[PDB]
This record gives C-alpha cells, structure tokens and sequence, in this order.
C-alpha cells in the first residue's frame, strides 16, 4: 500500500503557552481596537488636511505625542505587540514583556477579552491520508482546494480509500468524469458528479476503473470560535505583514502560506484544542499588527 | 492636543452617569432602613437630596 | 514660463510674433537626447529610478544644424518652455521672430521637405498631454500652409487618428477662425504642494508650475530693469550680412 | 469524439417557487438591514461600555427584550429567515411561514423590495463542453480558474473544440505553453500565450500538437444582477453556514461549494432567467443569516 | 535544455503615461471620495423612505439635478473617470480629457492625492524561468498559486533551476511529496515538505528523483505603496467590469485575469518600478469606477 497526505498538515509545530490569560488577551482586543482607530484618524486627516485626528490618535496608541525627526513606530506598545505575536507562534519564541507592562496597556480601553462571542468559517481541506494498492498511483496538490489526481495501472478496478479526519464539518467531492463513492461496508451508488461528506462518517472508498485518469476536487469548510471583531481579510494580511518583516524567523517551527492552512494544521493534531486557542488570540493580535503598520508606514 | 475627565462623570456617548445601576441604587436607598431599627427618615431624604 | 500660460490660440501667436528666435534656442550643451539613465528620487525610492530623456523634458539638449533641428528647437520651446542647444544658428534668424520662421518666405529657411511623422516621433508624441499635441499641431498647421503642403498635414492626421480627434479647427489665412478659436491651450497656470514627481517631465513641469506665482509680480521690475536703454532685437536693422550654411 | 464537462454544470436542480412577491422581498431587506445593523450595535456597545446599543438592535430585530438566562436565538425573525431559506432551495421543501407573518415583519422597517437595482460579478467558469478527436485525452478541473489538461498521442496536430456558453460575458485563457486558438472558419493566428474571448462568439478551435502536454487556465466573469446591499464575501459565509447548519438537506439536490457556483449552474439551465431571480434573493437571505448567527451564536 | 515561464509575465505591455500628475492624482482621490459618498446615499434613501439624501450625492457627483425621464450617468466627472483609465491601461489610447476639466473636478473635495502613504499585498507568484535538462519534462499551471510538474525520465536524478525574480518578498513551496532543495554551491538538506525562500537569496536547485512525478505548490507575497483609501476588495471587481466594458479593448495590449497579476507582470518587465506608480493610480480608479457604476448602472 501507497500513502499520500497534505503537505501542510505534516509536523505542527507547537505554540506559545504565554499570554493566554485574562489581562493578556484584553490587551490584545485593546490593540485592536486602538489600531484601528489608528487607520480611521489617518483617513479624517487625509480629507480635512488637518494633521490634529491623526496625533491624537497616534497619542493615545503610543502615549507620546509625534515630534518631527524622530520615526513614527508606534511607540511601547508596538513593540509589546510584536514581541507577544512571536510568542505565540512557536514555543522557542522567548518571552520577554513584563507583565506590569500589560497591565498598563490593557487599561487604556475598556473592552472585554473574551475569545468566543462568535465563530468563523475557515476553508483549508484537511485529507490526513490516501491509501492505495499497489499498482495505483496517487498525488495530493493545493489547500484551499485539493486537487487528487489517480491513475490506475493495473488490470482490475481498484479500491482507493480517503479520509479526512474528525474536525471538518463539510467536504464536497467533485470528479473531472463520475465516479463511485461509499462508505465502508456499503453499497456503491451510481456514478455521479459530486458527492456531499461528513468525515465522521468513516473512511470513504471510490473505486478507480482502469483507463484515463480520475482528478477529485474537494472543498471543504470547518467553524473556529473567534471574537466578534474577527476580521479574516484582516488576519490574512497581517500573516503575510509578519512573514515578511521577519518576525516568523524561529528555529524548528513551520510555514504556511496563510493564516488557514496555519489554523487547520494545529487544530489536527494532538491536543488540538489548547492550539486552537492560542492561535485565535494570535490571529487578533495579526489584525491589530496589519491595522498598525498600515497606518504607519516605512519603505 | 490634550485631555481632561468630563465633568461629573458622566459619558457623553451615553448622556448618564457612569454607573448603570443609579436609578436602581437609588430606589435601594430609599425603602432601606439606616442608623435606626425603627423607622426613621434617613433613607427618603438621601433618596430625595440624592436625586 | 511666458509662452506657456498662454491660454487661446491668439494669444499664443501674439507671444510668438513678439518672441525672437533668440529665445527658443539655447546656448547650453546639454546631454543626448533619447538614453535610458538613472535618477534620484529619494522622496520614494531608495533605489535609482529609471527613466529616458527627450526633448520635451524643459532641459537643453544638443541639436543639428538644419531646419529639422529649427523646427524642433521651437515646437520644444512652445511645448515645454526651453528650447535646444543649435551651435551657431546667425544673427539674422536670431533676429527674426518665432512665427515669422514658421509661417513667411523672407526668413530665408526651406520646409518643404519636412516629414512630420519622424518630427513627431523625435518629439515623443506619444509622451505629451492633450495640451501640448495642440500646440504641436499648430505649428505644423502653419509650416504646412506656408510651402502649400496641406494634403501632407490631412494625411498625418488620417494615420494618426487620436491626434485628428484634438487637431486645431483654425485655417492659418483666415483671421475669422482665429477670433473665434475655443481651445484650452495653457500648461502653466495660478492655481499644488512643493513636493517631487518621479518623471523627468513631470518633475520639470511641476516647477515651471510652482515658480508661475513668483514670476507673475517679480518680473516686471527686473525686465524693465535690464532694457531701459537698449534696442530691441526683434527684427533689428543691419546691413543684412549673410546666412551661412542654410 | 469525447465529451468533457465541467462538474458543477451538471443536472442543477429545481429552486423554490414561495416568498417571491413583492410582500416577501421586503422581508428579505429588512431583514438584512436589521442584522447588519445588529452586528454593528455590537461592535458599538464593546467600545462605550454599555448594553444600550445592542439591547436596542436586538429588541427590534427579535421583538422581545433581551435578558438574561436566555438563549439569546433571534425571535420569530430568525425562524422565519431560516424556514424561508429551506424553501428557495428546492422546490421539495416545505413552505410553513405564513404570509401574514411575512407581512408584519416586513413592516419593522421602511424599505424598497427592488433585487434587480444593481450588479455583482460572479468568477465561475463554465465549459459547456469539450469535444476531442480520437487519440487524444483531455481533462477538467476546477471551477473558480478551470485547467484543461490536453494531450495528443496521435500522429498529427488535432482540433478541439472549446464551448463557454452564452451567460459569460469575456474569458480569458491562459496556456502552459503558447498555442493556437481561432473561431470557426477563421485563419490560425500565431502561437500565443494569452487569448480574450467573448462566449457569445461561436464555439473555438485549438491547435494541439503532438509533443508535450498542453494545461490551458481559464476565467470568466458574469454579470448578475443583484440588490445594492448585495455583498459577495457575506454572501459565501452565509452559504457555507447554511450548508453546515442542515438548512439544505433535502432528498434529490445537487450539492456546490461555492455560491459563486450555484447561480452559474442555475443560470445555464433551462428557464434560466427566472431561477437567477430565485437565487439573487436567496443569496440576500443568506447574506442576512451570516450577520445574525455571527451576532447571536446559538 | 528547456525553459519554463509563467503565462502572465510575457510581454507586458508599456502603460500609459499621462493624469499621473498632483493634480490628476487628486481628482482620482476625489472621485473614490465621491462614489462612496453615492453608495451610502443610495443605502440612506432606501432606509429612509426619501430622495433627498439621493439627489444630494447625485447633484454633487454629476453637477445637474436628476430627472425622471432622463438617465442617471454621472455626468462629466463619469466620462473622464471612464477616459482615464483608458489612459492609465496603454501608451496609444487617447487620453483626450482636457487639463482644465481635471483640476475644476479636483477642486470638488479635499484630499491630499498621496499614493505612498500605505502598502498592499499582492499574491501573484512570479517564476521568471525554470532551467530543467533533458528527458525531464516542467509544466507551469496558475497565477495566485502556481503548480510546477515535474517529471524524470532519464537513468539518475536531476537538477531543476528555479528563479523567482527579484522583487517578490517570500516564496513558500510545499510539494506533493518531501523534496529536497537548496541554493546554488550550497549542500543539500534532507527531504523536507515545504520551504522558504527569499528571491534575492538567488536560483534555487531542487533534486527530482527518477519515478513518480512531483508537483510543487507556489505562493508568494510582494508589498507594494497604495493609498490609504486602497481595497483590494473594490479594485478587483472594478478591473473585472471595466474589462467587460470594453476599456481596454485597445490594440497591441495584453490582458490578466485579475489585477495581481497585471500588476505584478508590469513590477518584472524591464525597469518595472517606472510602471507600478502608474499601476496603483489605476487601480484606485477601478475602485471609483465600481462603486459609481453599481450605484448608477448604464
């Protein structure tokens, strides 16, 4: 037997157990809200060519007032916030913010840190493993949607199993040709051109007949608790923003091309629910990095 | 660019006091029984003085 | 800066039947015209910023002596304010006023092999705003009438139908059609921060743009400062020397 | 000759035919002005520290004072939403919401029932179909940007023949390799790696030649339609709540991932035009349903 | 040897070079300012049972009252918008808008017309060229996620050479099976699934064993300066209608799928920093021109 799998759910890597708890996680719903806050005054400063929305904004996120040839950075709580996104991704990150430092920025806004007012709909397709016999051959390419191509060599139809874990809620199959689709130890329906699964309904069997190839595009669609000033176009830039600048840089951890597959990937494996919640805080505070760096920009 | 707390602390997105719980804090006052176990008048003129 | 904040067909030939030729040539060398060369634009870019020269760009460059070289020395005067470097053009054309050379018979210039398809695309037609196109129509519309080449201006026009959509409705003999001209043909004008575009054009435009309000007052006391006592060139009387090499 | 068709064109099934008239349109807009206004009392009441905005939004949207030790579920409005999104569906679901219910709530607020005001730009490509000479293998994946696999092992050049429909409005292909594409009777132009078509233009040749293998990469945009309060992103996340919530579990109905691909398929069908109705209110409603379940989780 | 390059970064054609001055950049920033305005006019009127918010936005936008009879353009500030980005796609197009008219359409509302305030991230993969030896065959499919197929037929393993351009900030590959890759006079690790890179860092070389066939999945982030009122949301469904409107219907041009990758195609040609300023400024006009055409379909 063949094994096949995803390549973005191999090794996750585990997450940051630091600033996880009450006063930690209300700081970052305040450098959210003060973030965003950020990118509106820079907005009213721009149509009433007046500089005054955008310092006092800018005063109240970095408790200083901007001077002319000193660089606009954000000021203390930047750097808290970027230290602390670190942390949160891997677990060799270090923790170097003092806790009386969280305290103090916590305080600048009233809102409440609770995680899981709401949820989110996250697309990443997990397929753990593909199984095949021997004279078959299986390759498994993309995240957001999967591509499984599969040739049979042999003479007879052979019997090619899927399984796509216990987290996703949905997974739709659609064939390039029909094809037949069951659950273990039922029978085979007629062929057709979509399927509609539950993965907790088993390991599913599609049969390959010998000929042109067979492709399975699959979509599928999982529901993460997230706070109700969850914005995911948001947390997507702010992944890449993070990327980029270097701040993902960590030894012994993994990359992902977005914020989906990192989410996913976590949520399937052990302990997967402690992970998830660390990377929910992790994709606020990736909100509030986006929002701020935005409005204060260097080339 | 400066600061200063709002007068008598009061919220002006809101218009009220700060507390949400004053016209229930204060119809508290007013059917509570103080510095006496008789009846007495201290809780309906703080109630009075108080609104 | 004068002959671009002229705004009306006839007060842009006003200005050129008042300007001698002295004015659209230049006496600096300059540097080749067309060459693909780095500038700095550091307000944006660390980096150097690519860009390519030409004649439009307000900055002298170095010219033939012939009448292609004339002719485009002038049109580059009108549509960007400073003209080319022409080594040894004359007293005599130097004298003469700008429309004078390009619409009379007594300047002494041949043009009646001018191509104004190659004119144009020496020029960079295609890099110019709708304002600068009509003042180069212009004045291919008064070469064209001067040696009686109008059906090689209809044909231009044809091959080129973008520019027959914005071409000048004014016929060079008739006056009429000067009075009663519509065109919007200024590039300066009063309106803007003192900021740095990133093209060559753009950027030398931008400050002919920002030095028009200085220039509208301070200008009148140093000019009548520097002829007081001096006769003017325009047209001045002399023996009538020579013309050499054209 | 073989037939290659896109997987999501297939078979599309019967849409609801209730909750169409004037009276039930309304419903539709009102119910998503008072659930976008719900989320946004949210956000509000988190920033001033204060319940007033959003006990305020809640007991419009739901007709019942909020309090505590309660669920929170969104009162006769959100079962009316969800009973009214099983029935555009399909035309087996029932329809159980009665019209006097519709009509009172659709006087919580003072809006126009107008679905057809504005546009929206849909992304499906579809490919009616392939047709293919002998000898040759093609192969059909993906439906946000379809790649067409092409491969001749034939002894000479082959013809295929590309068909888009007539809803697209322009498709543009993209070629691994530069390739040869040309209307009928029309000459071969030279090898290219980028074409833009209209569908409406006839069915379209490419030149396959017999050495490597030829992956072509489409996409289409198509005109719909839709309401101004229309927004595509919600839309999807409507969409996929839907599917997961068990609102459209029905016997005999096709399955799509996308919204994007639903009203494609159900406009290629026959009697197009009207299903398209059916579906641009649908996506209003779940538009709707996205803001109130994110609002009020249950 | 064989070359290997993505479809949409040959030939890009040159942009045009006009209304990509202070003040033509400002009266772009006022059309965006305006066409907002003109959607959330059209939402307030429909909530509040009356036209005048309407004919407010409307009378600011087009200078003229609207009328029954006639129909809802725009007027003048549509007609130059729509011109100027003809303008902004090719060198040949007219670009017939007269200076005068731009700056008494500037003069409307206040902005400061900066187009370096902000950045965007742009997701197009550029992969200028893949260097593979013979008996191998290479296969790039996609724009936003590229696929490179990679098959070995030859007795041992061979080198393929990747280059990724020097603009783009981060390459991500992640591969169908571990693979094994690394850059030029460098040791190679062990088989690994996926990989980071750095464009600058130079050509990558990747080990394909002699079997199955391998498939590498690409994703890349590039930063590019955009207006603060830049959304990546707006622009694309604007770049798709100006497409099906014919905008860039002009002769000796190329077209994109998306506006990531024109973008991105116009950043790799030669001295692509000339173009990108010129890009951005087109981009915030499609984000005008799809908010004024939804609110006033023609």
């Amino acid at each position: 037997a063949n094994r096949a799998t995803s390549a973005f759910l191999d090794n996750p890597h585990p997450v940051g157990v630091n600033y996880v708890d009450e006063g930690s996680r209300q700081f970052v719903a305040v450098a959210e809200l003060l973030a965003s806050k950020l990118i509106d005054s820079s907005r009213e400063s721009d149509e009433s060519n007046s500089d005054v929305p955008f310092v006092q904004a800018y005063s109240k996120f970095a408790d200083d007032n901007p001077r002319h040839l000193r660089v606009k950075t954000g000021g203390k709580m930047a750097n808290a916030l970027t230290n602390v996104i670190r942390s949160y991704y891997s677990i060799n990150a270090p923790a170097i913010v003092p806790q009386v430092e969280i305290d103090r920025l916590a305080s600048k806004a009233t809102v409440s840190g609770d995680m899981y007012n709401s949820y989110a709909i996250f697309n990443s397709v997990p397929i753990v493993e593909v199984l095949s016999p021997a004279r078959t051959t299986v390759s498994i390419v993309g995240s957001d949607r999967a591509d499984v191509t599969m040739l049979n060599t042999g003479a007879g139809a052979a019997n090619i199993t899927f399984n796509f874990g216990q987290i996703a809620e949905t997974v739709i199959l659609k064939g390039s040709v029909p094809f037949q689709l069951a659950r273990l130890n039922q029978p085979m329906p007629a062929a057709r051109f979509t399927y509609k699964l539950r993965p907790l309904d088993g390991p599913f069997i599609v049969v390959l007949p010998v000929g042109n190839p067979l492709v399975i595009s699959a979509t599928a669609a999982t529901r993460i608790q997230v706070p109700l000033a969850f914005n995911k176009a948001l947390v997507e830039s702010g992944f890449q923003t993070a990327m980029n600048d270097g701040l993902f840089d960590i030894q012994n951890v993994n990359y992902y091309s977005s914020f989906d597959e990192f989410i996913i990937s976590q949520y399937h494996a052990q302990d997967g629910i402690n992970r998830v919640s660390t990377c929910v805080i992790l994709g606020l505070a990736l909100q509030a990095y986006d929002q701020m760096r935005r409005a204060l920009p260097v080339r | 660019v400066g600061r200063y707390y709002n007068p008598f602390n009061i919220d002006p997105l809101t218009k009220k006091h700060v507390e949400d719980r004053l016209e229930e804090f204060i119809n508290q006052v007013q059917v509570g029984r103080f510095r006496n176990a008789s009846g007495n008048a201290v809780g309906t003129t703080l109630a009075a003085f108080l609104r | 800066m004068d002959v671009l904040s002229k705004g009306s067909l006839k007060e842009l030939l006003a200005h050129l039947e008042k300007t001698p030729l002295e004015e659209a040539i230049s006496y600096r060398i300059g540097t080749v015209p067309y060459q693909n060369v780095l500038i700095s634009r550091n307000e944006y870019y660390n980096q150097l910023y690519p860009d390519t020269t030409s004649l439009i760009d307000g900055v002298s460059r170095e010219g033939q002596r012939n009448v292609n070289g004339l002719i485009m020395s002038i049109i580059s005067y009108v549509v960007s304010g400073s003209g080319h470097y022409i080594p040894n053009i004359g007293f005599m054309l130097l004298r003469r006023s700008i429309l004078d050379i390009l619409t009379k018979h007594d300047t002494g210039l041949v043009t009646n092999n001018l191509n104004y398809g190659i004119i144009a695309r020496n020029l960079t037609v295609s890099k110019m705003n709708c304002e600068q196109r009509k003042r180069m129509l212009i004045c291919f519309k008064l070469l064209a009438y001067k040696d009686g080449n109008q059906n090689d201006y209809e044909i231009y026009l044809n091959q080129n139908i973008p520019l027959k959509q914005i071409a000048p409705n004014f016929i060079p003999g008739d006056m009429r059609t000067v009075i009663h001209n519509q065109d919007q043909l200024a590039i300066v004008g009063i309106p803007l921060t003192q900021s740095t575009e990133l093209s060559i054009r753009d950027d030398n435009a931008k400050s002919y743009k920002l030095g028009y309000v200085d220039w509208y007052n301070s200008n009148s006391f140093l000019r009548e400062r520097s002829e007081f006592n001096l006769i003017r060139l325009k047209d001045r009387d002399t023996k009538y020397g020579k013309l050499n090499g054209w």
